[PDB]
């Protein structure tokens, strides 16, 4: 995990945004609850700490955090009258996502680093506000396929795709993902892809009233200037001679 | 932080009415997901129905003990009595049995034969008695109580002499439920029943109703002033709102009858209408009965009485008019084979009753919730 | 008895290629092969060790001395074993897989050629025709056995991996025979007085009836039934089902006369439907886009100009007044290919008068783009 | 199942006749009622058609 | 199988290995039990092994 | 060395799927957006290309949206009952890559079989001759005058020369990994599933603000699955089950 | 809508049922994080002619 976050901090660092503004990403260890137990930070930071550092005394440390988790899962067991398995404590209580926080980071033309609350986010204008919330998935799905080999094809799925985004500010979330070099199912009640920054595209409209059985599809496409219509090359041909 | 009855909780609910009992070796997904709510399954079993939910480290089982029992509760596989009374000692063999040991088939007939109660000795030179035990054999393993050594058993069936290598599983312990007293003490099976409801006298009514409707198909008015049908009746509403937020069934309720009915019956559950083709003549029978009012008028327990002569002529009839499209098994049998197939069709639904003293036919108001026709192109097809 | 001391061996040897190779070639070639040698002579027995062990793990003789006290034997050497031998694979493997990770064939292959040097300043008397590459290819060959054993590969599990996830297996079914233990101990209380009087009570029933009721007494009904149906069509507590309306359902028949399927069944191809659904939604296309034209004037539409409009006409520019005020730009879209401008002058008094009602709004102007 | 395939495959053998989308239908339906609707007669007429 | 592991009795039998383990045990070179508590056939089963 | 040419998605079929009867719908440069009134269709088809192609797997949570369990993959195969008259059906899905810049074509496809609420069958397939779905190769023969999906043998048969047909989730994922994408592990391409079902969740449209994004990459790491845990957990209870014996 | 007809501002009288996941101060103010507000005054009122 820390490694797919570096990667995407790394990608979203290394491009200039359109809308005047880079951010950074990191994932940082929380802070236990309260000093009556081990605090969660000291194992979090044994178990990052390098392989080569590793020594004896290092494993005995985790081995003992580790046995005092347990016990504190058997603790809760007893405590908890849910009566919940305790298959179901130790999948609690050794959930490392949990230790985890992701922290969100802005920073303006020359200013200070900032972390994205919801609060500052609001101050943002409508641009700002699209590119801080669709970089960060687009750069995590661009992240993971780093994984991946050079035949992959960087596929995503949007659903209800932008919705919410202001009506003129699509054009940059569509320049992005076309700059990444995404392939991408997309579905929405509205959009029409007729922006000039997609160099092409396929859309498909689909119709059926109310409880007919049947699917319509109206097929599209795209150019970056105007949405044609399609005929099929065989379908040109049967069309012709069905008459 | 507490729990709260879910999705979780119903799918629980469900897994274990419609099965005996939830195996941990065999049946993890449900085992772990009945558990995590078992706190909450309990408590509402017990406050609303009364059942005693048994988890335990190897399997989890409700012990659906019926309010007045009935011919479909029973294990289906076994077809005579004999069957039952081997299935009832090869367990007491099995007692016998350390876990894990292992026994030749062999022993267990032998011990069987010994064992069995009966005036008249248990022998294994005829066929029905070794399909009997075949049955037998075959519904035990079906509980996992006893497993396979490699072997056959189906061969015993038409050589005597065949031989199989089986061993007791750990489960056949926890097979049976407890027993108020010495059991022995108990004179016939009813007595069981009055014992069973010496320990629910709190709110005894309640949790009748609930066990009739969630177990039985449906549930009948014995008359004009019976108890359940008048609890029913007063709080319609309650008992229809909690069954829904509970599970997914929802209430119906007549005249005559109450049931729950199901929208979206899952794979492992068993419901009316189904593939067997008896089903299809019930559904014209109740059509029929729907086309004739005044020939069939219900009488005020919502029940119709027929003779057998009777029931024969509406069968005829039916034969006559949509038998063109009954499946070939009943299309070439005679009326009274189809009366004695469909009648006990009926009776696994409490559809109907054969009157014990009169041969009498009542005819219950559960048969009239659904009717079934052919399409009418066939129809006509059929006048073609 | 295993030895404790292991992969601390193997780990000290691993430790000393390690700083040499820091030192990168630069010392004789007899130290390499005296560290070579050390490190695969601790591998190999570290080898022979993980064999032997998983096939003490794994032995039948455990299998058939679970039935028995010698499980215990059994038990107390399996302790031995992890207490011995696994403890120090778990404390020192972190370490060896981390240095394996580092030290591939491109940091060994000089490390290789001087091995080789000694190899060749040994007077082998043996069969020693394979080429200097062949003494190159087995080196290379162990080591990369070593980084599969360690490491593993992205197509199989490490043999480490493999060692441990045996060895969980294994305790896990050790504990649990212990459980069996207590369990076949504790609960012996036979019923068999309560089985057999059943019996007795089944040999009594006169029918398969009366038997399948007994059985739902004694053990417990086996399952339950209820009836399928879509909806609770009726709410009348008063109504006898026959009276009531019924719910019909279309049986089908059992003749492949009608229809029967059990393989793969067909399917329509309605072509012709879709053909006439495109169509007509396209011409209503059409024709909205041909009353949008009807006002259009010099490429624009000005709400105070038009004198009678169709009702539609005057909810696509209620809808369009609506939309434009969300987008800052005060841009619209439509379905037609149109990019709308919409500007908005409100203090006025003007009516949009149609068939039905005047609706008095502020007046607005609309702006059409190219697109081209 | 074995006797349709074979019609069938004797069908596809000889490309020359034209066995339509509806007689093929006919064909279909004719084999799977055989002996409990039509005899073997009503397909081989209509192949023979 | 370990005696047919060897080349040199690669073809061996289990009845020659019961006579000389017979004859084995007759010198006190081996401890003898009987197999009474797990099987895996039907003749297992009714073999008295060791 | 060059670099690998990389894949792009340009086709996408259903077969009798859904009230979708014949549609193939195809991919300008690896992009498409559908679109339509809502109760069409625009998320019932999506949902059923993506992720469900690129790993295979059907369970309710992988279609719904909320991650409830709300339909299982037999309700979008056979469709409402109150609309279409129909109890047994057998449905194709598959995308078609294309290598770009060369003519290479791979498909990859779902068949299923489901009867109303009674069971749903399914087979896998990868087709590696280069031959395409309804060019050079077909999914439902005109025989017997209808139009009739092949069954699991018979796409077997057509294909086993040119590529596979397999009968599990596990081998079909493999597959489409080891040929498409050519993840070092499989691993790494469940996480990337998982963020793409993130990605394809509804909260981001309503409550658009920061804190949805910590909740979607929070969800997309990989926790503990049941297995690892299962030794510690069994081996725990066995342990403190013993001690209260 | 009913506020200024009677004044009973309790959060029963705005949830459309009665639940409390919404009441008046923060109808006033709006929500925490949509603006930087912690406190206000307000007023509705109605005129009738
Ligand atoms: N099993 C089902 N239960 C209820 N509705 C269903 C089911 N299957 C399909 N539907 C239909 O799927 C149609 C399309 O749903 P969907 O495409 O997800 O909505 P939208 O297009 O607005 O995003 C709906 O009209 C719905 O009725």
């Amino acid at each position: 995990a820390e490694k797919w976050v570096s990667e995407m901090d790394k990608i979203m660092e290394s491009r200039d945004n359109s809308s005047g503004l880079t951010f950074s990403i990191a994932w940082k260890p929380l802070t236990a609850e309260s000093e009556q137990e081990l605090d969660t930070k000291d194992l979090v930071k044994l178990l990052q700490r390098n392989s080569k550092f590793l020594n004896e005394d290092d494993l005995n440390r985790i081995t003992k955090h580790f046995q005092s988790r347990i016990g504190k899962a058997k603790e809760l067991i007893q405590l908890r009258n849910e009566g919940s398995t305790l298959h179901q404590v130790l999948k609690e209580v050794l959930d490392y996502r949990k230790w985890f926080t992701f922290v969100l980071s802005f920073k303006r033309v020359n200013e200070p680093k900032r972390e994205l609350t919801n609060n500052a986010f609001f101050k943002f204008s409508g641009g700002e506000k699209a590119m801080a919330m669709y970089i960060p998935l687009f750069t995590a799905a661009y992240s993971r396929y780093k994984e991946a080999g050079e035949m992959a094809p960087y596929i995503i799925s949007l659903d209800e795709a932008f919705a919410g985004v202001d009506e003129n500010n699509i054009r940059d979330m569509f320049e992005v993902v076309e700059q990444l070099g995404f392939n991408y199912i997309m579905n929405s009640q509205a959009l029409w892809g007729d922006y000039d920054t997609i160099s092409s595209l396929s859309i498909c409209e689909l119709v059926r009233p109310k409880n007919a059985d049947f699917v319509t599809v109206i097929r599209y496409q795209w150019d970056g200037k105007q949405r044609t219509f399609v005929v099929d090359d065989e379908h040109v041909e049967e069309l012709v001679t069905h008459d | 932080q507490t729990q709260l009855f879910d999705e979780k909780a119903i799918q629980g609910m469900d897994i274990l009415f419609h099965h005996y009992w939830i195996l941990r070796a065999e049946q993890p997904e449900w085992y772990q997901l009945i558990r995590e709510r078992e706190k909450v399954l309990r408590r509402y079993l017990d406050e609303k129905f009364g059942l005693r939910l048994i988890v335990h480290q190897h399997f989890i089982k409700l012990e659906k003990i019926p309010v007045e029992p009935e011919g479909w509760m029973g294990i289906q596989d076994f077809q005579e009595p004999m069957d039952y009374a081997i299935f009832c000692c090869a367990l007491a063999f099995l007692e016998g049995k350390a876990v894990d040991e292992q026994f030749l088939l062999s022993e267990l007939c032998q011990e069987i034969q010994a064992d069995y109660p009966g005036d008249f000795p248990l022998d294994w030179t005829l066929y029905t008695h070794r399909k009997s035990l075949i049955r037998a054999v075959k519904v035990l393993m079906e509980f996992q109580l006893i497993r396979t050594i490699d072997g056959d058993i189906g061969r015993f069936d038409q050589n005597e002499e065949q031989e199989v290598l089986y061993e007791a599983s750990t489960y056949s312990r926890y097979f049976m439920r407890t027993y108020p007293d010495d059991f022995s003490s108990y004179q016939h099976w009813s007595e069981l029943l009055k014992e069973d409801w010496k320990l629910n006298q709190e709110d005894e009514r309640r949790k009748r109703v609930y066990r009739k409707l969630f177990f039985s198909p449906g549930l009948h008015r014995l008359d004009q002033q019976d108890p359940d049908f008048l609890y029913i009746r007063n709080y319609r509403n309650r008992l229809a709102e909690d069954i829904e937020k509970h599970s997914e069934y929802k209430l119906h309720v007549y005249k005559n009858t109450a049931f729950l009915s199901i929208a979206e019956p899952r794979q492992y559950q068993q419901v009316f209408p189904n593939s067997k083709a008896s089903t299809d003549i019930i559904l014209q029978l109740s059509k029929y009965i729907h086309g004739e009012p005044e020939r069939f008028k219900a009488n005020e327990n919502g029940e119709i009485l027929m003779t057998e002569g009777e029931f024969e002529q509406v069968v005829d009839d039916l034969r006559q008019q949509f038998g063109t499209g009954w499946a070939k098994y009943f299309r070439d049998m005679s009326t009274k084979g189809i009366r004695t197939e469909l009648l006990r069709a009926m009776k696994d639904w409490m559809m109907a009753e054969v009157d014990s003293e009169t041969s009498l036919i009542r005819i219950k108001s559960l048969t009239g919730v659904m009717t079934g026709e052919y399409p009418s192109d066939f129809q006509t097809g059929g006048t073609e | 008895s295993l030895e404790r001391s292991q992969f601390d061996r193997l780990f000290q040897a691993i430790t000393s290629l390690q700083n040499e190779l820091e030192n990168d070639l630069n010392k004789s070639a007899e130290e390499y092969m005296r560290i070579w040698e050390d490190v695969f002579r601790y591998f190999q027995t570290i080898r022979t060790s993980t064999a032997d062990y998983i096939a003490y793990i794994n032995s039948e003789q455990t299998d058939q001395r679970m039935q028995t006290e010698a499980f215990l034997v059994y038990k107390n050497q399996f302790t031995t074993y992890l207490r011995d031998f696994i403890v120090s694979l778990q404390k020192t493997s972190l370490q060896i897989q981390h240095s394996l990770s580092e030290l591939t064939l491109e940091r060994l292959q000089h490390f290789f050629q001087k091995l080789i040097e000694h190899r060749g300043a040994i007077p082998r008397l043996e069969d020693v025709s394979s080429s200097t590459n062949d003494w190159l290819t087995e080196y290379e060959e162990y080591w990369f056995s070593l980084r599969q054993w360690f490491l593993g590969s992205a197509v199989q599990q490490s043999e480490l991996d493999i060692l441990q996830w045996q060895t969980n297996e294994m305790i896990r079914r050790m504990t649990r025979y212990v459980q069996r233990i207590g369990e076949r101990q504790q609960h012996f209380r036979s019923r068999k007085k309560d089985y057999l009087q059943l019996s007795k009570w089944f040999v009594e029933c006169r029918d398969s009836e009366e038997a399948h009721k007994l059985s739902a007494v004694v053990f417990g009904s086996m399952t339950i039934q209820h009836l399928q149906l879509e909806e609770a069509t009726t709410e009348n507590l008063h109504v006898d089902t026959w009276d009531e309306a019924p719910t019909e359902l279309t049986i089908k028949p059992r003749t492949v006369r009608y229809r029967e399927k059990t393989k793969p069944g067909s399917f329509n191809s309605n072509e012709q439907k879709k053909k006439e659904q495109r169509e007509l939604y396209l011409k209503e296309r059409e024709q909205e886009k041909k009353l949008i034209e009807k006002y259009m004037t010099q490429g624009k539409i000005t709400l105070s100009a038009l004198s009678t409009v169709e009702p539609f006409i005057r909810k696509v520019l209620l809808s369009w007044i609506g939309k434009s005020m969300a987008a800052k730009n005060r841009m619209v879209k439509t379905d037609y290919g149109l990019h709308v401008k919409v500007m908005l002058d409100y203090e006025k008094t003007i009516t949009l008068q149609a068939e039905d009602g005047n609706l008095l709004m502020p007046d607005a102007t609309f702006l059409f783009e190219e697109t081209r | 199942q074995r006797l349709e395939h074979q019609v069938f495959t004797w069908i596809e053998q000889h490309p020359k006749l034209i066995f339509s989308n509806e007689r093929r239908q006919e064909i279909a339906r004719s084999i799977e009622g055989l002996y409990e609707e039509n005899r073997y007669e009503q397909v081989r007429e209509k192949l023979l058609a | 199988e370990h005696m047919r592991s060897i080349p040199a009795f690669a073809d061996f039998q289990e009845d020659q290995l019961h006579q000389q383990l017979a004859q084995l045990v007759k010198w006190n070179n081996l401890i003898a039990r009987q197999d009474m508590t797990n099987a895996k056939t039907i003749e297992e089963y009714k073999k008295k092994r060791f | 060395m060059m670099t690998e040419a990389k894949w792009v998605m340009n086709r996408a079929g259903l077969l009798n799927f859904w009230y979708y009867d014949d549609e193939i719908f195809p991919f300008s440069d690896g992009k498409l957006l559908l679109r339509g009134t809502n109760g069409s269709g625009k998320s019932v088809t999506m949902q059923s290309f993506l992720p469900v192609l690129l790993d295979g797997k059907k369970s309710p949570d992988r279609l719904d949206p909320f991650g409830s369990k709300a339909r299982r993959m037999e309700d979008y195969l056979l469709g409402e009952k109150e609309v279409v008259d129909r109890d047994e059906r057998t449905g194709y899905l598959f995308i078609e890559y294309k290598k770009a810049g060369v003519e290479r074509y791979i498909t990859t496809g779902i068949g299923m079989q489901a009867k109303r609420h009674k069971g749903i069958k399914s087979w896998y397939f990868v087709i590696t001759d280069n031959r395409r779905i309804g060019y050079d190769f077909e999914l439902a023969h005109s025989q017997l005058g209808d139009r009739v999906p092949f069954s699991a043998k018979e796409l077997e048969n057509r294909i086993g020369e040119g590529g596979y047909v397999v009968h599990t989730q596990r081998e079909y994922m493999e597959l489409v990994n080891k040929y498409i994408f050519g993840f070092q592990s499989n691993e790494a391409y469940e996480d990337l599933i998982k963020l793409l079902i993130q990605l394809r969740s509804p909260k981001l449209s309503k409550d658009f603000k920061p804190t949805v994004i910590y909740e979607i990459l929070e969800s997309a790491l990989p926790p503990l699955t049941d297995d690892e845990l299962r030794h510690l957990s069994d081996t725990i209870e066995s342990m403190d089950q013993t001690q209260q014996q």
